[PDB]
């Protein structure tokens, strides 16, 4: 939401249970067309962003004590890095949250 | 120096460029109707347009800054990935040639025009409207700040461009905006370099077809505007000090800026001989490369790939390329008022040879060495190569013998006299001579090291005879004492060629200073 | 070369109110824009505007 | 559909009669130098 | 009763099997080539028809890159003799080296009886240009006999008129314009006219592609006043361009595209010349079943009336 | 794009275009009958 | 390296390290996570024990500081009730093995693994632990390894 943009991580179940899949519904840019995640189309930032939050969703649910992030805060852009920082000022604002 | 940086008689300088100059009536026309063309897709008319004029007349047809962006961006239209869009653009190929192989001929052909001005052959207003736009051009592909991982502006009022627009060509991005991002100058460089020695087709397709000869006639564009930038920019007399800041604000500082990362001679070093033979020291980190245009990497189905390259040919080239990087580096530092150093770039020269110098030594292949240190202009390369020959030298010996002496000869290339001397000082020393305490298992290390430091004494002797000529080899006994010097060295690499520990000879240098300075074996066969 | 002789033939046109313009055929519109640049601004505004 | 199969030989023909007229015309322009 | 697909299937099955190439070929390639029906842009003169000999022509390289004077070639001392002619004794054999055939040596001219200027592509790799007129240049020996420069001088000819050579050409022609000054700027447009037809404009084209300054030089070698009896170099354009007209060969017409830019046929707006060749253009342009090369010479004429 | 006489043009070039779907669809439709009736008379033949 | 002598505090909610790579931020992030049962080739990276110790120095040690619950077993001198685990990691020269130490008691490292697999934070697997390596890895990700993990 901080990003302004919507998006879903859905589990397609076709009939054959192995072609279970999963889609990533891609907004931060418009021109972009909703896609699964990859690095030569898409932005070097807007992807580090999408993945980063998608590594911050799957931290409540763990019972890990705190998660390590390496070479994240090096400039994404110097505008997705700036809304990453706020999702991350955000979800410290949040109490009992993994250190990073 | 020459013309094409001292001739500002028909510039009208405004605040966003010194070099401006005012349109006339048929080139404004020109201009008129290569953006009109531009604007319908029709650039295989507006090729045609600047061909069918080119070479045929003593008055020249000047490419327009936004048409000279069009043809940048039709150059990574390479048809071995986007053949179907060619095709669907030009169906009928008239010129039997693909749009982007037209689009850098013509910009090479323009460029190759600029470089030397022939008021003779092409009057001065034209000469001086196409350094014009080609400056403008390369300003308005100022990189952005360099990232780990404004729209456009147009000085004529005359017409309106076709860049005002749109951004895109044929599905690739304009090349100044692409480039005008955080991290895609630099990721162009390390990409083209990497991919110089690819053997993967598409990957050297993507550097052999697109971002060698780019990254070539951005260079030279950029060692144009930086000469330009120091002749008439800066405030002539100075203090010394405002000259830095003013240099700080050069085109080469700008471009060599998105390369400051953390260490620039450390990192610098990596990038310049990125994918080479020599070993990565220090377990340095790998450096992240990724295809520019989207499917760079791929070749299409209709395309066959045709064409096979030996691998001397693309190390020549690729070396050539790493040579015009560092050269750069260079003209830029030297600039640089002694004591003082630059406040934006954290650049040395003495921290770039080291470096430069570390990568060399430490090559294992010395095919690559020698395409690095053979030169066929030795005049164009002498303020940097000599400088890299001699430091070099001087780590191999470093690390070969434990006395490192010290080495003298950039200056000493004044007074041929002294540098025979010193030669005969290295020899005598038997830090040059073949060494003793290099056991017979790691012959092989220690033939390479001596073949690199006979590559790296034969360039500065071919700077020495560039600077001073054949004049007194043997009439000044010091030159014959150095040949017959280099006779001992001989004598005592025989020694071990003798020794018999392999059947390859040892690499043996008098023949070919024979055949420079060395008067054919001095008297041994001439006499 | 229909559009390129109408878009020529207008560039010259607006040199008479010392002004510089351009036609734009667009199909994704289907529409043709004409851009006027006049004495007072910089850019090249919509005609309608 | 046989109406479509019409149409297209209907089409074909047309073309044929077009091409036949293209075939037709000559040059009518002589060049008189004159200035 | 079915057996063919309209008359793709022999074309592209006589392509694929004549194809010279060890890789994959798909089906899209041969497809696309073999249903052109309208421009002959794979269907070229190509000299090279055979398969370089790599290990050999690797062998000159090394050679040629490394050695003992390490200093620009002259023109004479034979040119490195020691180790070319131990490779290579003669040109012929060089030529066999780059891909051409011994036929095609022994008779360096363009058969227009078998269709040799109109080809597929063989899909022969070939070596790049650059190193492949240094090592023609070795042969080159301004001392001998005239038959042995003439062979050198329409070989080298023959070998820029490539299709391969031409779209694999480097942007700057360096070399080729030091072959060219070896040679007379006369004797060189009669020797390419010894090797081409005289009214294979497209060729033409081609050469004032690869050299511009000589189109007018080409222009008084086709339409010579001397050989024209009285009428003037613009009256034998204005004749060839009638009788092309007339025999609607649209395509030889087309490549127009030699004529323009000289002394006698200049861009502008107020030329007769080009205002009577529109003003034919338009009375056969039809634009709804005509040949493309009609509409492609209306737009070529009114871009070049329009330069000034 | 009327007054240039370029409207007139694009007409006839969708109409011929669409023409030519539909007849392309239909030689689709004709191939599998003719398939068919080869089947039915190479039946008719083996019955011969 | 360049650091004999350092103390750090790490804030509850998150923690911010402001430094230029390369000069032993890096560093002490890796001496930390090698310091809980961690091993230089299990972070996905390249191994250099040697770049760690302080040249000159035989010993180097970083100690690490943990709340302790009692639903963690096989440690060493700490009760369950205790809210203290102290992981201190030496790296030296002259001695080859893996010797940690727990509440300052000198353990194999099979001890401290499985305490930090009893603590639900795991080193190889990389939703945890990010790196370099590891964000190329995630930046062409593809959905058969979402469904993966």
């Amino acid at each position: 939401n901080n990003v302004g943009s919507a998006g879903a991580v859905r589990l397609e179940k076709p009939k054959d249970y192995a072609e279970w899949k999963i889609e990533i519904m891609v907004k931060f840019r418009d021109n972009a067309p909703l896609k699964k995640l990859d690095s030569h189309t898409q932005s070097g930032g807007e992807r580090a962003v999408s993945t980063v939050l998608y590594m911050i969703a799957l931290q409540e649910f763990t019972s890990a004590p705190f998660r390590v992030v390496d070479e994240i805060n090096q400039g994404m852009d110097s505008r997705n890095e700036r809304i990453v920082h706020k999702a991350m000022v955000e979800n410290a604002c949040a109490e009992n949250t993994s250190q990073y | 120096d020459g013309a094409l940086i001292n001739s500002v008689l028909y510039v009208s300088p405004r605040n966003g460029a010194h070099y401006f100059v005012e349109l006339t009536e048929k080139h404004l026309l020109a201009f008129e109707m290569l953006n009109s063309m531009c604007l319908l897709e029709n650039y295989d008319h507006v090729l045609l347009f600047l061909e069918c004029q080119f070479g045929k007349s003593h008055n020249l047809a000047v490419i327009p800054f936004d048409i000279i962006l069009v043809l940048f961006t039709l150059s990574t239209l390479s048809e071995y990935y986007k053949e179907p869009i060619l095709r669907a653009n030009d169906p009928y190929n008239t010129s039997r040639e693909t749009l982007s192989r037209r689009a850098l001929k013509l910009l090479q052909k323009y460029l190759a025009i600029l470089k030397e001005f022939d008021s003779e052959q092409y009057n001065l207003y034209d000469l001086e409207l196409l350094r014009c736009q080609f400056f403008l051009a390369i300003d308005t592909l100022t990189p952005k700040k360099q990232k780990w991982g404004k729209t456009f502006k147009n000085p004529y009022r005359s017409y309106i461009s076709c860049l005002e627009q749109r951004n895109t060509i044929l599905g690739n991005r304009l090349l100044n905006l692409k480039l005008n991002e955080p991290g895609e100058f630099i990721n162009m460089i390390l990409w083209t370099l990497s991919n110089s020695l690819q053997e993967s087709t598409p990957l050297f397709l993507s550097s052999h077809e697109i971002w060698m000869p780019l990254l070539e006639i951005l260079i030279d564009l950029f060692s144009c505007r930086q000469d330009y930038f120091i002749q008439h920019e800066v405030a002539q007399n100075v203090s010394k000090s405002l000259f830095v800041q003013r240099l700080s604000e050069s085109p080469l500082a700008v471009f060599f800026e998105s390369l400051n990362t953390r260490n620039f001679a450390n990192r610098f070093s990596e990038y310049v001989f990125l994918n080479c033979d020599y070993k990565l020291p220090s377990d340095n980190y790998a450096t992240p490369v990724h295809p520019v245009y989207n499917g760079e990497n791929t070749i299409v189905d209709t395309y066959i790939p045709t064409i096979k390259c030996s691998p001397l040919y693309k190390s020549q080239k690729s070396l050539a390329l790493r040579r015009k990087l560092i050269g750069s580096c260079f003209k830029l530092l030297l600039r640089v008022p002694d004591g003082h150093r630059l406040i934006t770039p954290r650049i040395v020269a003495d921290d770039v040879i080291q470096g430069i110098s570390r990568t060399l030594a430490s090559f294992n292949d010395i095919l690559q060495f020698k395409k690095f240190f053979m030169t066929e202009n030795l005049s164009q390369e002498s303020y940097f190569i000599p400088l890299l020959a001699e430091g070099t030298l001087s780590e191999i010996l470093k690390d070969t013998q434990e006395c490192v002496v010290i080495l003298t000869l950039v200056e000493n290339l004044s007074d041929g006299v002294s540098f025979c001397n010193e030669v005969i000082g290295l020899v005598k020393s038997k830090c040059f001579a073949f060494t003793e305490q290099c056991s017979q298992a790691s012959y092989e290390e220690a033939v390479l090291n001596i073949e690199k430091c006979d590559v790296c004494l034969l360039v500065l002797l071919r700077y020495l005879l560039h600077l001073i000529g054949t004049e007194a080899i043997l009439d000044a006994k010091e030159q014959l004492e150095m040949l017959h010097a280099i006779e001992k060295n001989d004598s005592g690499r025989r020694q071990w060629a003798k020794a018999l520990n392999l059947g390859n000879d040892p690499p043996l240098l008098y023949p070919i200073v024979s055949q420079m300075f060395g008067v054919h074996d001095k008297s041994v066969i001439i006499e | 070369g229909t559009c390129f002789d109408a878009d020529m033939d207008f560039r010259a046109s607006l040199k008479v109110r010392k002004f510089s313009g351009n036609l734009s055929f667009i199909k994704d519109t289907k529409s043709l824009e004409i851009y006027i640049l006049t004495t007072n601004d910089e850019k090249a505004r919509n005609v309608d505007t | 559909i046989e109406q479509v199969d019409d149409e297209l030989l209907s089409l074909t023909a047309q073309q044929e009669n077009e091409e036949q007229q293209q075939q037709r015309k000559r040059r009518r322009h002589q060049f008189a130098p004159m200035t | 009763k079915s057996i063919v697909i309209t008359s793709n299937t022999v074309a592209k099955s006589e392509l694929q099997k004549s194809i010279k190439f060890s890789g994959s070929i798909p089906e899209i390639y041969l497809d696309v080539v073999t249903k052109e029906t309208i421009s002959d842009k794979y269907k070229d003169w190509h000299f090279i028809s055979k398969n370089c000999h790599y290990e050999q022509l690797m062998d000159l390289e090394m050679k040629d890159t490394a050695y003992s004077f390490l200093f620009g070639s002259s023109r004479s001392q034979g040119k490195v003799p020691e180790f070319v002619h131990l490779k290579c004794p003669s040109i012929t054999n060089l030529l066999v080296l780059f891909g051409v055939n011994q036929e095609k040596c022994n008779s360096l001219k363009i058969n227009y009886e078998k269709k040799e200027n109109s080809r597929y592509d063989n899909l022969c790799t070939i070596f790049p240009v650059n190193k492949m007129l240094k090592f023609l240049m070795y042969f080159y020996s301004d001392d001998d006999n005239d038959d042995v420069r003439e062979f050198f001088l329409k070989a080298f000819i023959c070998l820029i008129l490539d299709r391969k050579v031409f779209n694999a050409m480097e942007s700057d022609h360096r070399l080729c314009f030091k072959v060219l000054e070896l040679f007379n700027e006369a004797h060189f447009i009669n020797s390419y006219f010894e090797i081409v037809d005289k009214n294979d404009f497209f060729l033409h084209y081609r050469l004032l592609q690869i050299f511009p300054h000589l189109q007018s030089a080409l222009l008084r070698r086709r339409f010579s006043e001397k050989q024209g009896r009285t009428e003037t170099i613009q009256q034998n354009i204005i004749k060839e361009f009638n009788e092309f007209f007339d025999c609607k060969n649209y395509k030889n017409l087309l490549y127009i595209l030699t004529m323009y830019g000289s002394k006698f046929i200049p861009f502008g707006p107020k030329c007769q010349v080009t205002e009577y060749f529109k003003d034919c253009i338009l009375d056969i342009s039809n634009e709804t079943t005509n040949d493309v090369e009609i509409s492609i010479l209306k737009g070529i004429l009114n871009l070049f009336s329009k330069i000034r | 794009m009327k007054g240039t006489l370029l409207q007139e043009i694009t007409e006839n070039l969708l109409y011929a275009s669409a023409i030519h779907d539909s007849a392309q669809e239909n030689m689709a439709l004709h191939l599998e009958n003719l398939k068919s009736l080869k089947a039915e008379y190479e039946d008719a033949k083996k019955l011969l | 390296v360049t650091y004999t002598l350092t103390e750090f505090n790490l804030s509850p909610s998150l923690n911010m390290i402001i430094g230029p790579n390369g000069s032993g931020k890096s560093t002490f992030v890796c001496a930390v996570c090698l310091g809980l049962a961690g091993k230089p080739e299990y972070i996905g990276r390249s191994k250099k024990v040697e770049d760690f110790i302080k040249n000159g120095q035989d010993v180097s040690k970083i100690e690490i500081t943990l709340k302790n619950s009692p639903n963690v077993t096989d440690i060493e001198y700490i009760d369950a009730r205790d809210e203290t685990i102290k992981i201190t990691r030496i790296i030296t020269r002259s001695k080859r093995r893996s010797d940690y130490l727990i509440n300052d008691y000198q353990v194999s490292e099979s001890v401290v693994k499985t305490l930090v697999a009893q603590l639900n934070i795991q080193l190889d697997n990389l939703c945890q632990f990010l790196s370099q390596e590891r964000v190329e890895e995630f930046a062409r990700l593809k959905s058969v390894k979402l469904l993966v993990e």
